[PDB]
This record gives C-alpha cells, structure tokens and sequence, in this order.
C-alpha cells in the first residue's frame, strides 16, 4: 500500500568552502536507511507522467551543482530522504515513526543551512533556495512537536 | 498497380483534361497535376439542461 | 540589484548593533535577538529573490507588450483509431457525430471526440476515423494501446485499439523556439535579404521549415507543411505575404519539396531483460518515425541527435545504439526532406 513515486523523484532518490555558522555531519538517520534499503531491493511502483513542474523537476537537476559540486548534491540527497521519509510514516504506515528521534531532524536542518548559505553566492540559482528555506521552517516545527506526537500515540 | 501511387478519380480527372486538349494542354501542369493531387441538438440539450 | 545572502545581512545587522553603542548586547546562538536578526535576513533575503524574479517576468512581459510579436498556442492532439468488429457488416451503418472515445486507465482518463461524420459500408471488418483530444495539452500523447472505450457503440464492436501512439499533443509554445522566431524577427527587420524572407515565408502558422537558396538574379523557397505539403491555397498565401517583403527587381519562385525514404534498421541494447516486450519496439518505432517527421529541409541526417533524441526517453533503461548502413550522416540538396522511412527493431 504505497503510492507510486515519479519517475523524477525515483531516479533522484536512488543515487575548501565552510561556513562559519552552520556545518554538516554526513549523518543519516535510522528510519532514512530503511527507506533506502526498501527502494534499493523492493521495485516499489511508479508513475508514468510528469506533470508536476516543480521541486526537483527542471530546477534540481537543471542547476549544475550536480557537477560543479557533487558533495553539496550528496547533501540536498540526504536532506530530501529525510523529507521524504517523515513524509512517509504519517501519511501511511505510521509504525516506522517510532524510529525517528529529535536529533535526526537537528543535524538535517544544519545541513540545509549550509548548503542554503553555498547556493546564495550563486545569483542565477536562487529558485533553489526559495523551496529550501521555506522547507527550513518545516523540519524545525517537527523538531519542536515530534516527542509529543510519539508519546500522545 | 504498377507504381506507388494510384488513385482513380484523381487519375480520370487528368484523363479528362488530357483528352479534351488533345495530348497538347497549353501548360505542363496537367501532366504533373495528378502527381501533385496525390500525396447536436442532444448535445445542446444536455449541455443547456446542465447550465440551468 | 545585488543578490544579498542570509549570513551577509547577519554580519552587518551584526556589526551596526556592535557599533551603535551597545556592548552588553551578544549574538551568541538560542539567543531571542539573533534568531530575529536571522528572521529578518531570510525575509530581506526573500525579497531580493522575489524581487529578481519579478525582474525577469517584468522583462518577459515587457517584450511580449512590445512590438506585436506574441507566442501562439498549443495544439490538440489527434490520431487514427481502429474499429474491430465481430463479423463484416451485412448492411451499412452510420455513426452519430460527437462519439466519445476514452480508456479505462487511471493514468490517462482525458476524453477524445470526433469532428465529422463517417459511415461503416457492409462487407468491411474495420474501420479507422480520426479523433482530436479536446484537452489541450501534452496529455493526450497516450502510449499504444491506450484508447479502448467507444461511447454509444453498438454491440457489433468487438475491440477499440489504437495501433500507433499520438505523439503530435504539445504544450505552450517553449521559450528557446519564441526566442529564436524573435530573434528571426529582429534580424528581419531589414528587408531585402534572406533573413527578410525566412521570417515572411515563416510567419504562416502552417507553414514550418522553409528553405532560401539564393540564385543570380533567382530566388527559390522550399516551403512545406508539419505533412511536407503544398497546397495551392497556402502557397498563393505566401507569396502573396512574401510580396511585401520580397526585394525589389528580382525574380522569385517556390516549387515545394521533394521527399526522400531511408530505411534506419536500428538497434537498441536494453539493460533490463524483464521489461524487454513488443511495447517497448512499437513505441521506439513510432518515436524514431515522429523523430523523422517535423524536420526541416536542407540539412544532413546526423546521427548524434537521433541517438540523443531516443536516448532521451530512459537514460538508464536504454543502454546503447547501433546502426549498420547509415553511420556516416547524409548530406540532403536544397530541395529534399527527410520524412518517410521504414524502421526495424533488431534487439541484440
């Protein structure tokens, strides 16, 4: 019982400069492996059109991060497994919440501020950062209200 | 049948032109003419009927 | 202006507060001023960002309002779909206008519909009529197989099928193809020239992928349709619009196109042995026969953009491409097009 996945989103998913703020850890949470096993393994049903015109459709894979610094790509990879797997559990299947803790979302949401702070040199690649720091405040609200939800159910 | 494109009303056309002029046309297009020839109210009821 | 980031703005915000006689303050991290110092960065941050984009819509919008020049829209898609019936028909019959062919898959429940009327003579097993999506979209370039419902149908049908995809739905018209007729036009602007006379015989809608060769004192344009027609009617309209941009004390003619057949006989190597299937060859055929179609006159068969084109549909399904007789591209006169062409699917 899962939803099939965009193509896009499918074949995204599957595979110096510092910041004196925020810095990443290359961290990947528990419930984040399990997913990836399952996708790697398990030909989990997908889509066939691509209507959607937005979040990584012509805008994570037209930018050329993804050969001018394949490291900053390998953390936006990690940040959308992340996104996509909270996403996962509460909308179907919530028995893999139980998984998650509060500082799986801690570290994802420094990660995304670094990277954030590496794309605002870039002048023309600012539609990026438009969806990240609006999905910034998302991870923080879950950081802020995820114990309560796991004690409550 | 013995070519790639057949046709009979397109071909008769020629035919006729060809046999009124005599096997003479004034122009060559005549010869070449064949070649180039050749490569609610239930609605409305429902729709009005809807509307209202 | 200037993109200004988050962590600059922190930085001055920092250093004015610093600087504007304030040592007790700090700017340590979970303090309540630096997270809205932070705040308001990002919100400066997002106005500079929405502040660009308007720039460049403003810019886009501006040159839309400018001059008269301004995309046109996109095209219904449409088709051939085939009739099955049980047994040949003892006795003429005839079909309804406005029948509504549609398909039972979740994934392309858009509906299609007939423009004129069409009669099923006895003594004939089948039948084809043409349909047109009536969305307007990119939705109605279905894959094969697709189409297999029929409204007000008698019980003589027996299947629905379309034996070739649509492949001819498109979208609005794409920016690179608008900024390229632009740029046609503004080269265009003076007259008397090759340019003048590519944009006049390119303005008719209909018309697409004309050809000038100039001659001494001879000018010769190989127009032709999305078909690779010429219709009386439609070349006496562009010579007609032509007249106000042609030169001045000099000869011109247009004798259309002529077409050219090549058989390709490519074969693809496809790493995923399961999803190999009859399918997967029909819908590569009919790719590389739309790839063939829509081409302009006068140029060479290159094989890189066939390649690239097909490959384009899986990067990691579609492993490689062959080809045996065609390797070395072809070069085509002024006056041949390369549409027609039969293609074989040799898997290895």
């Amino acid at each position: 019982n899962f939803i099939p996945q965009p193509q896009g989103l499918l074949r995204f998913l599957n595979t110096s400069f510092v910041s004196k703020f925020y810095t990443p850890q290359l961290q990947l949470s528990e419930l984040a492996k399990k997913v990836l096993t399952n996708i790697k393994t398990d030909d989990i049903p997908v889509l066939e059109r691509e209507f959607n015109d937005n979040t990584i459709i012509h805008k994570a894979n037209d930018t050329l991060l993804k050969v001018q610094a394949p490291r900053m790509y390998m953390i936006l990879q990690s940040i959308v497994l992340e996104a996509y797997a909270i996403v996962n559990c509460f909308v179907e299947n919530p028995s893999s919440l139980k998984y998650l803790t509060e500082e799986d979302v801690s570290i994802t949401r420094e990660n995304l501020n670094y990277v954030a702070d590496y794309l605002g040199n870039y002048d023309d690649y600012n539609s990026v950062v438009l969806d990240l720091r609006d999905l910034d405040l998302c991870f923080s609200a879950i950081e802020l209200q995820l114990p309560l939800i796991k004690k409550e159910a | 049948t013995k070519y790639r494109f057949g046709n009979k009303t397109h071909a008769t056309t020629l035919l006729d032109e060809y046999i009124k002029y005599k096997g003479e046309p004034p122009n060559d297009e005549a010869f070449d003419k064949y070649l180039k020839a050749i490569e609610s109210p239930l609605v409305m009821f429902s729709r009005m009927l809807f509307n209202w | 202006m200037k993109t200004r980031k988050l962590t600059n703005i922190l930085s001055k915000l920092i250093d004015k507060t610093m600087a504007g006689t304030s040592k007790i303050t700090d700017f340590t991290p979970g303090s309540a001023s630096r997270s809205l110092l932070e705040a308001v960065s990002l919100e400066i941050e997002q106005f500079y960002i929405l502040t660009k984009e308007n720039i460049d819509w403003g810019i886009q919008e501006g040159i839309i309002e400018a001059f008269d020049f301004q995309k046109r829209q996109s095209k219904r898609a449409y088709g051939d779909v085939t009739i099955q019936f049980y047994q040949p028909l003892d006795m003429r019959m005839y079909i309804p206008a406005g029948t509504t062919f549609t398909s039972t898959r979740q994934e392309y429940p858009q509906q299609f519909e007939t423009l004129v009327d069409y009669y099923a003579e006895p003594d004939s097993t089948e039948i084809v009529v043409e349909v047109y999506c009536k969305e307007t979209g990119v939705a109605g370039n279905v894959p094969e197989g697709t189409i297999n419902t029929i409204a007000s149908g008698s019980s003589l049908i027996r299947s629905v099928n379309n034996e070739y995809s649509f492949n001819t739905g498109t979208k609005e018209e794409s920016q690179e193809d608008f900024k390229r007729r632009f740029h046609s036009f503004v080269e265009s602007r003076g007259r008397a020239t090759n340019k003048s006379v590519r944009y006049g015989a390119l303005q008719i809608p209909d018309v697409e992928g004309v050809y000038v060769y100039e001659e001494t004192g001879h000018i010769t344009v190989f127009a032709h349709d999305r078909n690779g027609n010429l219709s009386d009617t439609l070349k006496e309209d562009i010579i007609d619009a032509l007249q106000d941009y042609r030169p001045s004390g000099i000869m011109l003619d247009v004798t259309g196109v002529e077409k050219e057949e090549v058989n390709v006989s490519a074969t693809v190597t496809i790493s995923n042995k399961s999803r190999i299937g009859d399918t997967l060859q029909k819908h590569i055929e009919s790719v590389i026969r739309s790839y063939l179609n829509n081409l302009k006159t006068s140029d060479d068969l290159i094989i890189t953009d066939l390649i690239q084109a097909i490959m384009n549909i899986d990067d990691v399904l579609i492993y490689d491409v062959s080809f045996d007789n065609l390797d070395e591209n072809i070069i085509v006169p002024p006056q041949g097009i390369i549409r027609a062409g039969e293609i074989k699917v040799e898997l290895k």
